[PDB]
């Protein structure tokens, strides 16, 4: 959506159309404390699958 | 159906400080979810409540027909061919026994009496049946007779060490280990 | 009677209540070493007699009951490790017992004392450990990350080629 | 099955040590360990367990194989 | 082939006085006039041919395995686009999802 608004902006005249786009950004939702529960034991991998944090996959589906 | 969950912001996800040795965790959480032979425990488990059962209630349907080889003997003339018509409606497999003395009770059967007496850790396995025989007569009628069957064990099915149908599953460990099995 | 001797001298049953007629000391510390105390021992371990087992059609009924009957409900997380210790071998001996006679309430009891026994062993595992160590970087407080991998970088164009354009050849050594 | 009478290399009598530095290390252990299960502290990724000063306080020299096999040495006690 | 009219069956092709005839079974036979005059055919790089890609080639940017390049695409501004590398003379097309398509495709 920035990449459009940045377009638009460009074709519009404006000098500063560079200003509309945003870094991308790509991650993982496990964090640091994620890893502490689970040595602790109050996190295991049947809500971590619940969270949507990881999915099981198979060599087909990989 | 459309997914309606929603998650918090990927650009807010604080794992600047995750480690390769944290990540080990994760490892950590995958075996100790699946434990490391826990799918043929439950493989085996599958086989007993459900696999077995289904099999011998669906798939061994006995429907046969067979000349009728007698001698004049009465009607014996006018009747041509026999029809053995049968199928099983109950299944089970017991845990693993052993009769003491002669002429015992079946006391049960631990798996290091049969590794040391060169035994098989095998369960009993129960069956019940109905069958129906047909007799076919040259003129064209047929006459029909019907009999249930009391469950009567078959044979003994092996059984996997561990599994559902094994002693050492309804104990704990300290009794594991004094009866003589690798309590870990 | 030998039949039946050799069939229940070698069964873990046997070995285990010989164990604990042995921890109250309801029978010798030592094997038989005689028939009369081979006998002896079967009598107070079976509870029946070898020829009277035959007799009837019981087994199961009249195995060694320990003679200390220490309070299980202690067991309830409630010189307590010792303590602890001793109740878990005697309800795993009495839950084996019930096992094996069918004793009506058993899955329920048998949980909760696999309840026990999981903390017992977290326990025992927490003096299982030899301890662990991880080497920090300095300039972080955590476990080191830094590495001598290879990290990509694009070069110059110059690095291979001149400003005529053709490669270079890296084929005279200067010495000084 | 137990920590060695004698250091396997040289022979220094570490068994006369073993069975304090048994309880010790657990107690030492039990300060360190935090907020974690027992079985999972070998996976902790934060632990700075060192026994080096315990060891010491033993009167065990600072030889590589005595402390080694001090350290090392699994316990069958412990495991079944 | 020929489908008879009659029993919907497939004709036997022969050649007569420089005529093809089609002949059923049931007896029933027709002339071609001038879509049966192909006896036979063959082509050649099935492997490698445009008609074989389309699914692929439309499939393509929404396929999150396939490289991508940054590179504008010249239709709907976006900063990247969708590589591949079709056949064995390595044909480069870019593609993205808003139906962009590098050799004009
Ligand atoms: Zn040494
Ligand atoms: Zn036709
Ligand atoms: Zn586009």
């Amino acid at each position: 959506q920035a990449c459009y608004k940045a377009a638009e902006a460009r074709k519009k005249g404006d000098k500063d159309w560079e200003k509309h786009k945003i870094p991308f950004i790509q991650n993982t939702r496990f964090t640091p404390q994620m890893a502490k529960d689970i040595l602790a034991g109050t996190l295991t991998l049947e809500d971590l699958v619940a969270q949507g944090i990881c999915e099981f996959i198979t060599p087909e589906e990989a | 159906l459309r997914p309606q969950i929603t998650y918090g912001p990927i650009e807010t996800v604080d794992n600047e400080e995750l480690t390769e040795a944290d990540m080990l965790s994760f490892i950590s959480a995958a075996v100790n979810s699946t434990g490391l032979i826990g799918y043929n425990i439950k493989s085996f488990d599958d086989l007993m409540d459900n696999g077995i059962p289904q099999i011998v209630k669906q798939m061994f349907n006995v429907d046969i027909t067979y000349k009728d080889q007698r001698d004049h003997t009465e009607i014996d003339k006018l009747r041509e061919s026999v029809q053995i018509q049968f199928n099983f409606t109950d299944v089970n497999i017991e845990r693993p026994q052993h009769r003491n003395y002669s002429q015992g009770n079946k006391i049960n059967l631990l798996p290091n009496k049969a590794r040391l007496c060169g035994l098989s850790y095998s369960g009993p396995v129960n069956l019940a049946a109905e069958v129906i025989l047909t007799a076919h007569y040259s003129n064209g009628r047929q006459e029909v007779k019907r009999a249930s069957i009391p469950p009567f064990q078959v044979s003994t099915f092996p059984i996997m060490r561990g599994s559902n149908r094994c002693h050492t599953h309804h104990l704990s460990k300290t009794a594991k280990k004094e009866i003589g099995e690798d309590p870990n | 009677t030998k039949v039946l001797l050799t069939e229940i001298l070698l069964d873990p049953m046997y070995d285990y209540a010989a164990t604990v007629a042995r921890i109250d000391g309801s029978i010798p510390m030592h094997k038989p070493r005689t028939p009369k105390e081979a006998e002896y021992e079967f009598k107070t371990v079976i509870g029946r007699t070898p020829a009277e087992l035959l007799s009837q059609k019981e087994f199961y009924d009249k195995i060694y009951t320990s003679k200390y009957r220490p309070d299980f409900t202690q067991l309830t997380r409630l010189r307590d490790e010792e303590k602890t210790s001793t109740l878990i071998y005697l309800r795993a001996y009495e839950l084996f017992l019930k096992y094996l006679q069918n004793a009506p309430n058993f899955n329920s009891e048998l949980a909760e004392f696999k309840t026990y026994e999981n903390a017992y062993g977290e326990q025992k595992a927490l003096l299982a450990q030899q301890g662990f160590y991880n080497i920090f970087d300095p300039n972080t407080g955590r476990a080191d990350q830094r590495t001598r991998l290879f990290e990509y970088k694009r070069l110059p164009i110059s690095t291979l080629y001149d400003e005529r354009g053709l490669p270079h050849k890296w084929t005279i050594y200067v010495y000084k | 099955m137990l920590i060695p009478v004698v250091c396997f290399t040289c022979g220094f009598p570490i068994g006369t040590y073993a069975a304090i530095f048994d309880k010790a290390r657990t107690e030492y252990i039990k300060t360190k360990m935090g907020g974690t299960l027992p079985q999972n502290i070998p996976l902790d990724a934060s632990l700075q367990i060192e026994l080096k000063d315990l060891i010491t306080a033993l009167g065990i020299p600072m030889r590589v194989c005595c402390r080694t096999h001090l350290i090392t040495t699994l316990d069958y006690r412990k495991y079944y | 082939m020929k489908i008879c009219k009659a029993c919907s069956s497939c004709m036997v092709r022969t050649y007569v006085d420089g005529n093809i005839i089609f002949r059923c079974s049931c007896g029933e036979s027709v002339q071609g006039d001038s879509q049966n005059l192909l006896v036979s055919s063959k082509v050649y790089h099935t492997g490698e041919m445009e008609d074989k890609y389309k699914i692929f080639i439309k499939n393509a940017p929404f396929d999150p395995t396939n490289c991508q390049i940054k590179k504008d695409c010249p239709n709907c501004h976006l900063d990247y686009l969708t590589q591949i590398c079709i056949g064995s003379q390595k044909i480069i097309i870019l593609v993205c999802r808003c139906g962009y398509m590098s050799n004009r495709g």
